[PDB]
C-alpha cells in the first residue's frame, strides 16, 4: 500500500548491522540451552523458597 | 514495506542508469528533495521498465 | 479510494522527506 | 563345547560362558557376536560392514535396542517367519549369519533357525464370500488338526468366524504357523478401487521402507508397523489403502479420528467424498457404489448395546460386505475385551495396525500376532531425531523433595488418599510454577498433563492458566485450544488424560507432568508425541523439553521407573534434576510460608388423565 | 509393473562379494615416482616479492571446506607464511585481501612473518562477504610490486575460489600490464578452471598452462601450499643478471638497552650494520639508515640447497646382488620383505644414489630429498 525508503550516505551502516549482529545473538540467547541442562545440579545446594 | 539506499547504491544507480541521473540533475536542486525523489522513482513505471 | 491512495502516497513521502531532514 | 576348559573366572556365568566359539583371523570386518544360548546378536555400528549388518538385522531379527556404538537384536519365530515370507531361505540366511559374526554359528542356532524357517506358509488363511477357509498345500496337515477340531460345515475346511483366532493360536503353539498373504494381484472377487496417491504428496524413506516390510513378496501381509507420532503413520495408511487398491475399512478409537482419518484420505490421495463414508452417532450413511471406503470407531463394530436400527443396517452391511483390507489405527487398544472381535466380525483379507505405542500394562500386547500378525516395521526413534523427521526431546526427572508435615502424614494415609497427598505437595507448585515462568520466557508452548482433575484445578487456580478436563464444555475446548494455539498471551495449558488420547491439540515444546496414571507405559509416549510433532524441528538447536515432576522418597519413583522403563528401551534419555537455578531467586513463591504450606495439607486432608396433570 | 515396495528385498547383505598385495601397493608407488624421475638444476627466483591475494567473499562461505572456506584457507596461510619464511627469508611478502569489490592490503610488503601473522589473524575474524573483483586485485599488486627491484622477482598468488570476476575496467589491460612488467602469475583457484585466470597463467608465465591448480580434496590443498613455497624457474630470455650490494651485520651484545633503528624501541640485542653501524631488531631486513639488506649467513644458506638439487635415488633391481644387510645412513636392516616362497623377492627397499653407488632405504631416501639436501653416501667418497 504504502512506500517507505531509508537513504543512507555511507555514515550509518554499522548502525543497522549493529542491530543486526544483536539481533542474532539476542535469537541465540533466547534458542540457547538452559543452564541447569548443560550443568551438573547435584553437588548445589537443595531448591526451596 | 521499507527498502534500504547506501550512497554506492545511489551511484551505481547513476552511472549504470543516466536516465535517473538526469532526472536528478533537473529534479532534486530545483523542485523537490532527494528522498522525496527516490520514492517517486520507486512508485514510478520507469523503475519498472 | 483513489484520493486516500494519492494522498497516502504523496505524505508517506514527505514525512520521509521530514524524517530525512531531521536526521541530517 | 568345543574342547574348551572352564576358567577359574568363567564360574560366574550361569551356563553363558560362550568361550569355546574360535575367533576367526579376519574377524576385524565381522559385525557381529552370536550368542547360542538364546540367539540374542550383538551388533556394532562404528564396524566396517555396519549398514549391510543393520539392515540384514532388521530384515531377520528385532532389535531389542539400538544404542548409539552397539546394537541389541533378538532373532525370533517371527522375524524369520517375515524374512521367509517375503523371499529368505534359510541356509543363505545361514551362511551370510556365518559369513558376518566373529564367533562361528553353532549348532543350537543353525537348529533354531531351520525349525523355525520350515513348514512355514503350509496352512494358508482365505476369505471366500466372507467365510474362512485354512487351505493347505499337504493332505496329513489336515488329519494333524485332529485336537481342536471347530470345523462347520484344495485341501481345506471352514472355520467358524469366531474361533479364527483360536485356530491362529493353536497353529502357533505347533510348529506349523497360520499364514494370509492378500495377493490383489490375483484377487478378482472383490471389485478393485481408483484409490492413488496425489502426486503432491511426498514419502520419506522409513515409510517406505515399513511398507516395503509390508509389502515385501508381492502379495499384502498382515501385520504391526508402528511409527512415532508426526512421523506420518496416517500417509503408511494412505499409501496401503493406494497399493492394495481393494476396499478399505478404518477402525479409529475417537470420532475425532474418524473425521480427521477422513481428511486425510480426502486430501492426500484421490478417493472421491462419494468413496467415502462415516459410521459415527451423527452419520450414518454410506457410498452406494459396488467398492468404497468407510471410517468408524471401534465401538460401532464390537458394542453388544441396544443399537439403533440404522446402526443395526450399518453392520448387517458391514458384515455382509467382503473387504480387502482394514486399518486398525492405535492398535493397542485392540486386545481389549470387545475390540478383539472386530478382526472376527470384519472379514478383512489384510489387517494393518497402526500405532505409535505399543505396549500394554497387561500381557494382551503379545496376543497382536494373533489378532493381526507378526511385528512388520519398529522406527528407530534416535534415527528420526537426528535427521529432522521427529523432535529433539529432552527427558528430564524432576526430584521434588517431600516436605516434613506432608510426609508425616504421608506415612498413615491409604493408597488413594496417598496419591492425594503427594501429588500436591508444595515443593512441585514451585517447579511447576517456575518451569512455566522460565520456559514460557522462551517462546515455548506448554502442555502441563495431570489426570486428577482436582489436581489441575488446584494448579490452575494456583496459576491462573487455562485448564481442560473431562467435564469441560466442547465449545470451550476449542476456544481455550485456538487462545493457546495463536494468542501468545497464553502460553500454559493444564491438561487431562482426556489429552492423553487422540484429541486435536496444538504444537508444544515443552511439556510438565504433575501427576500420572500409575506406571502405564502407553501414556507416557502418547504424551511425548504431542511434542514430537513440534514445528520448529527444522531450526539448527532446537530442543524440545519434556519433565517429569516426581515427588521425592514416594511412591513417585517407583511409578515413574515403571514409565521410564518403556522410553529408555526405545532409547530416550531422562536426565535427572535435583535443583532449579532460581528457587533463591523467584519473583512469586507458591506456599512459601509455613502456615501456607500447612493450609494445603489440610485443605487435602479435609478433601476427602387429560385434566388432572396440571395437579403435580 | 509395480510399486517399489512389491519387489524383493535389497540383498544388502550378499552384496559383499569376496601374496601379492606387496606388488599393488608397491607399483604405484613406482608410477607415482615415475612422473619425479626428471631432474636437473632449473635457475630459479631465489629474491622473491609474493603478493598473496586472498579471496573474501561469499564464495567462501560455501560449505564444502571444514567448517568454511574462510578459516581454513587463512589457517593455510597463516602455515604457507611460516613455511615460506623458513624457507626463503631474504624475500619480501604482502598480503592483500579481496573484499566487498575493492582489494584491501592488510599489509605492507616486509621481511618480517610476525606482522604479516598477525594481519592474518586479524582477518581471520571478519566474515568474508562481497563480489570478488580480480582487475582490482592485480592493479594493487602491480602498484606494490612497483618499487621491488629488477634482481628481486614479482611474483603475484591468488586463492580465487570463486567463479565470476566483475572488475570496473578491462583485465586484458592488466594481464598486458602484468606481462610488460615481468610479473609472473599463479593461481590457485578452489572451485573450477576459471578462463581468465587460465589465459593470466598461462600470458604471465610464457605460455605455460601449469600455474593454474585447482584442489581435489583437503591434503591436495596443502599440497598446493607446499610446492607453492618452491622457487620458480625463470626463463632464460629474461635478463636480470644483477649484483646485489648486501652486508653482513654482527649481533652486538649489551647489558644496556639501546633505541633500534627501525622502531626507536630499546631492545637490548641488535644488529650493527657493516655499512654504517646501525642496529636493527630482526633479521633479514634492510638497514633503515642506509638502505643495506642485512642478512645473515643462515639466510643465505637456506637458499643454497634449491640451487643444489638432490638427484633422485633410484632404487636398486631386486635381481641384482645388494650391496649391503642394512642401509647406508640408518643402518636399519633391510627387509628381507620375501612375498612367499613361490612369490620369491620383490620390492627391494634400497636406493642407491648415481654419484656415490650407496643404498638407502626408503625412510632415509624420503629424509634425505626434502629435511636433508646432501647425500651422506656422496661425503663419504673420498674426492
Ligand atoms: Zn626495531
Ligand atoms: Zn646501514
Ligand atoms: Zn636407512
Ligand atoms: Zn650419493
Amino acid at each position: 500500500a504504502t512506500l517507505h525508503i531509508n537513504i543512507t550516505t555511507a555514515s550509518d551502516e554499522v548502525a543497522q548491522r549493529e542491530l543486526q549482529e544483536r539481533q542474532a545473538e539476542e535469537k541465540r540467547k533466547q534458542n540457547a540451552v538452559p543452564e541447569w541442562h548443560k550443568q551438573s545440579t547435584i553437588g548445589k545446594t537443595a531448591l526451596g523458597r | 514495506v521499507n527498502v534500504n539506499l547506501s550512497r554506492e547504491k545511489i551511484l551505481n544507480i547513476f552511472e549504470n542508469y543516466p536516465i535517473v541521473k538526469k532526472a536528478y540533475t533537473d529534479n532534486v536542486p530545483k523542485n523537490f528533495k532527494e528522498p522525496e525523489f527516490w520514492a517517486r522513482f520507486f512508485s514510478s513505471k520507469l523503475f519498472r521498465k | 479510494d483513489n484520493i486516500k491512495m494519492t494522498l497516502q502516497q504523496i505524505i508517506s513521502r514527505y514525512k520521509d522527506a521530514d524524517i530525512y531532514e531531521e536526521k541530517r | 563345547p568345543a574342547d574348551f576348559v572352564p576358567d577359574s573366572v568363567s564360574g560366574m556365568f550361569r551356563s553363558h560362558d560362550f568361550s569355546y566359539l574360535r575367533l576367526r583371523p579376519d574377524h576385524a570386518s565381522r559385525p557381529l557376536w552370536i550368542s547360542p544360548s538364546d540367539g540374542r546378536i550383538i551388533l556394532e555400528s562404528f564396524s566396517p560392514l555396519a549398514e549391510q549388518a543393520q539392515d540384514f538385522l532388521v530384515t531377520i531379527a528385532e532389535p531389542i535396542s539400538r544404542p548409539s556404538h552397539i546394537h541389541e537384536y533378538k532373532i525370533t519365530a517371527y522375524s524369520l517367519y517375515a524374512a521367509v515370507s517375503v523371499g529368505l531361505e534359510t541356509d543363505d540366511i545361514i551362511s551370510v549369519l556365518d559369513r558376518l559374526s566373529k564367533v562361528p554359528v553353532a549348532e543350537s542356532i543353525i537348529n533354531f533357525i531351520k525349525g523355525a524357517t520350515i513348514s512355514y506358509g503350509k496352512v494358508k488363511l482365505v476369505i471366500k464370500h466372507n467365510r474362512y477357509f485354512v487351505e493347505t498345500t499337504q493332505a496329513d496337515i489336515l488329519q494333524m488338526l485332529l485336537n481342536d477340531s471347530v470345523i462347520g460345515p484344495v485341501h481345506s475346511f471352514e472355520i467358524a468366524n469366531e474361533s479364527v483366532e483360536v485356530v491362529k493360536k493353536r497353529c502357533q503353539e505347533i510348529d506349523y504357523p497360520v499364514l494370509e498373504e492378500y495377493d490383489f494381484r490375483n484377487d478378482h472377487r472383490n471389485p478393485d478401487l481408483d484409490i492413488d496417491l496425489k502426486p503432491s504428496t511426498q514419502i520419506r524413506p522409513y515409510q517406505e521402507k515399513s511398507l516395503s516390510k509390508m509389502f515385501g513378496n508381492g502379495r499384502a501381509r498382515s501385520g504391526i508397523i508402528v511409527l512415532p507420532c508426526g512421523a506420518g503413520k496416517t500417509l503408511v495408511g494412505i499409501t496401503a489403502a493406494c497399493t492394495i487398491k481393494k476396499s478399505v475399512i478404518v477402525l479409529c478409537t475417537s470420532s475425532v479420528s474418524v473425521m480427521q482419518w477422513r481428511q486425510q484420505f480426502l486430501q492426500w490421495c484421490t478417493l472421491q467424498p462419494e468413496n467415502c463414508a462415516v459410521f459415527t452417532s451423527d452419520n450414518k450413511e454410506m457410498f452406494q457404489t459396488e467398492s468404497g471406503l468407510v471410517v468408524s470407531t471401534y465401538s460401532m463394530v464390537a458394542n453388544t448395546r441396544n443399537r439403533s436400527h440404522d446402526s443395526q443396517k450399518v453392520m448387517d452391511f458391514l458384515t455382509g460386505r467382503e473387504w480387502g483390507f482394514i486399518i486398525l489405527d492405535e492398535v493397542h487398544v485392540v486386545p481389549a475385551a470387545m475390540f478383539r472381535r472386530v478382526v472376527s466380525t470384519i472379514a478383512a483379507h489384510a489387517k494393518l495396525g497402526l500405532t505409535a505405542t505399543l505396549v500394554r500394562e497387561d500381557d494382551k500386547i503379545g496376543d497382536l500376532n494373533f489378532l493381526i500378525g507378526p511385528k512388520l516395521y519398529e522406527a528407530n526413534w534416535m534415527e528420526l531425531s537426528q535427521k529432522g523427521h521427529i523432535a529433539n526431546v529432552q527427558c528430564a526427572e524432576v526430584w521434588c523433595p517431600m516436605t516434613a508435615e506432608f510426609y508425616q502424614e504421608y506415612l498413615r494415609e491409604t493408597a488413594r488418599k496417598r496419591m492425594l497427598l503427594y501429588i500436591m505437595n508444595p515443593t512441585k507448585f514451585q517447579a511447576c510454577q517456575f518451569l512455566i515462568q522460565y520456559h514460557e520466557r522462551r517462546g515455548d508452548k506448554i502442555i502441563v498433563f495431570s489426570d486428577n482433575v482436582y489436581a489441575l484445578q488446584e494448579y490452575a487456580l494456583k496459576m491462573g492458566k487455562p485448564f481442560i478436563y473431562g467435564s469441560t464444555p466442547q465449545q470451550e475446548r476449542m476456544n481455550i485450544l485456538q487462545n493457546f494455539q495463536y494468542n501468545d498471551q497464553i502460553n500454559t495449558i493444564f491438561l487431562s488424560k482426556v489429552g492423553d488420547t487422540s484429541i486435536d491439540l496444538p504444537e508444544a515444546t515443552c511439556l510438565i507432568q504433575i501427576s500420572s496414571h500409575y506406571g502405564s507405559r502407553r501414556q507416557e509416549a502418547q504424551r511425548l508425541g504431542r511434542i514430537l510433532r513440534a514445528k520448529r524441528r527444522n531450526d539448527e538447536g532446537f530442543n524440545a523439553f519434556f519433565y517429569s515432576l516426581v515427588s521425592k522418597d514416594t511412591q513417585e519413583m517407583y511409578y515413574s521407573t515403571k514409565r521410564q522403563a518403556f522410553l529408555v528401551d526405545q532409547g530416550y534419555a531422562f536426565k535427572v534434576i535435583t535443583h532449579l537455578h532460581g528457587m533463591e531467586n523467584i519473583p512469586n513463591l507458591a506456599y512459601a510460608s509455613p502456615r501456607e504450606r500447612r493450609e494445603l495439607l489440610q485443605e487435602v486432608l479435609l478433601k476427602n388423565h387429560p385434566l388432572i396433570r396440571k395437579m403435580y | 509393473g509395480g510399486y517399489a515396495w512389491e519387489d524383493e528385498i535389497k540383498r544388502s547383505w550378499d552384496l559383499v562379494k569376496v601374496m601379492a598385495s606387496l606388488v599393488a601397493s608397491i607399483v604405484e608407488a613406482r608410477k607415482k615416482r615415475t612422473a619425479k624421475k626428471n631432474i636437473t638444476p632449473y635457475q630459479r627466483g631465489i629474491i622473491r616479492s609474493l603478493i598473496l591475494t586472498l579471496d573474501c567473499s561469499e564464495a567462501m562461505l560455501e560449505k564444502d571446506l571444514r567448517p568454511n572456506r574462510h578459516a581454513m584457507i587463512i589457517q593455510y596461510a597463516i602455515d604457507f607464511v611460516h613455511e615460506f619464511f623458513d624457507q626463503n627469508p631474504i624475500s619480501q611478502m604482502g598480503i592483500i585481501i579481496m573484499r566487498n569489490g575493492l582489494a584491501q592490503l592488510v599489509s605492507q610488503v616486509s621481511g618480517n612473518p610476525q606482522d604479516h601473522i598477525d594481519a592474518l589473524k586479524s582477518i581471520r575474524k571478519q566474515e568474508p562477504k562481497g563480489n570478488p573483483s580480480l582487475q582490482n586485485a592485480l592493479e594493487m599488486a602491480r602498484g606494490l610490486l612497483l618499487p621491488v627491484p629488477a634482481h628481486c622477482t614479482r611474483e603475484v598468488l591468488i586463492v580465487f575460489g570463486s567463479l565470476s570476476t566483475t572488475d570496473p575496467g578491462d583485465i586484458h589491460q592488466t594481464i598486458d600490464s602484468l606481462v610488460s612488467e615481468k610479473i609472473r602469475v599463479k593461481v590457485l583457484g578452489l572451485s573450477a578452471q576459471v578462463a581468465i585466470c587460465k589465459e593470466l597463467c598461462k600470458a604471465t608465465n610464457y605460455g605455460d598452462e601449469s600455474f593454474y591448480k585447482i584442489l581435489l580434496d583437503e591434503t591436495h590443498l596443502k599440497e598446493l601450499f607446499n610446492e607453492a613455497v618452491t622457487p620458480l624457474p625463470v626463463n632464460k630470455i629474461n635478463k636480470g643478471f644483477t649484483l646485489v650490494k648486501m652486508g653482513f651485520p654482527t649481533r652486538i651484545f649489551e647489558d644496556t638497552p639501546t633505541f633500534c633503528s627501525c622502531h626507536s624501541k630499546l631492545v637490548y640485542g641488535g644488529y650493527f650494520c657493516p655499512n654504517c653501524h646501525s642496529k636493527v631488531c630482526s633479521l633479514p631486513t634492510v638497514c633503515p639508515c642506509c638502505d643495506l639488506m642485512l642478512i645473515l649467513s643462515t639466510h643465505l644458506a637456506r637458499s643454497y640447497h634449491h640451487l643444489m638439487p638432490l638427484k633422485t635415488f633410484a632404487e636398486v633391481p631386486t635381481t641384482e646382488k645388494f650391496r649391503s644387510e642394512d642401509c647406508f645412513s640408518c643402518q636399519s636392516r633391510f627387509p628381507i620383505l620375501k612375498n612367499h616362497k613361490n612369490g620369491k623377492l620383490l620390492t627391494s627397499s634400497r636406493y642407491r644414489c648415481e654419484d656415490c653407488k650407496q643404498e638407502f632405504c626408503v625412510d632415509c631416501d624420503v629424509f634425505i630429498h626434502e629435511i636433508l639436501h646432501n647425500c651422506p653416501g656422496c661425503e663419504s667418497k673420498p674426492v
